[PDB]
């Protein structure tokens, strides 16, 4: 049987989250720290995480609007630089790696002076402001948190959206089951997992796509809308 | 971060 939740495959939470913190703790704080490896993909990346959410800009009733977005499990701020601080007055970081938040303030130039706050927190303690963000953004760390974490989470981060705002989930996804990578301490979990858990935070998917144009060896990726 | 299929 394959596993469906990280109860089957963490061992010791505190252990889990822990060596989370000390592996990211060891890692440069470059883009290709951020990118395990893969820094050059990473324009790839953002031109396709720029279109998908252009299609939530368009003009209408529903459209979402451009006052602020957060970065989660931001790190040094690549998606911060590139993506979102073009397209939004102000944006906040968040992440657990203090090192990583202190490298974005030299990595992100004279734009990141509209980094409004930079919170140095794991998302699993991490309570955003309510009415707050237009796009909360959560990128290549979803595998850090827990099932019953990740929902809370996304739960908390349901109640920060401004009306017409949405949360974006880009990540890593297994073929099938809940996969343990004890190196980074991490899970890379199914399409069926990510959506249950999507379910059970009271949210909805607007939209779901493939990341086209990766090396054949990696984890398949996908970028969720929610509301 | 990306990362080859174990
Ligand atoms: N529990 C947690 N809470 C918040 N950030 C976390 C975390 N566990 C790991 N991280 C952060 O998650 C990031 C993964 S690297 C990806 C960085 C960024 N999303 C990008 O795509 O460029 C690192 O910056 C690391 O410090």
């Amino acid at each position: 049987v394959p596993r469906g939740s990280t109860s089957e495959v963490i061992e010791d939470e505190k252990q889990f989250y822990s060596k989370a913190k000390t592996y990211w703790k060891q890692i440069p704080p470059t883009v290709d720290g951020m990118l395990g490896g893969y820094g050059h993909i990473s324009s790839i990346d953002i031109n396709s995480s720029r279109k998908f959410l252009q299609r939530f800009l368009r003009e209408g009733p529903n459209k979402t609007g451009t006052s602020c977005a957060l970065d989660c499990g931001a790190g040094i701020g690549r998606i911060t630089k590139r993506l979102l601080l073009p397209l939004f007055r102000e944006v906040d970081m968040v992440d657990i790696t203090e090192d990583f938040l202190v490298q974005a303030k030299t990595y992100l130039g004279e734009e990141g002076k509209r980094v409004r706050n930079y919170f140095c927190c794991g998302l699993q303690d991490f309570t955003p402001e309510p009415d707050s963000y237009d796009v909360i953004w959560i990128q290549w760390v979803i595998g850090h948190l827990t099932d019953q974490h990740l929902a809370e989470f996304l739960r908390r981060c349901k109640g920060s959206l401004r009306p017409n705002g949405i949360i974006v989930i880009k990540d890593n996804m297994a073929q099938e089951g809940v996969i343990l990578d004890d190196v980074d301490s991490s899970v890379c979990r199914d399409l069926d997992v990510v959506r249950r858990i999507i379910c059970s935070a009271g949210l909805s998917l607007l939209a779901e796509e493939r990341q086209e144009n990766l090396p054949d060896e990696i984890y398949h990726v996908y970028s969720f809308a929610l509301r | 971060p990306p990362k080859r299929i174990a």
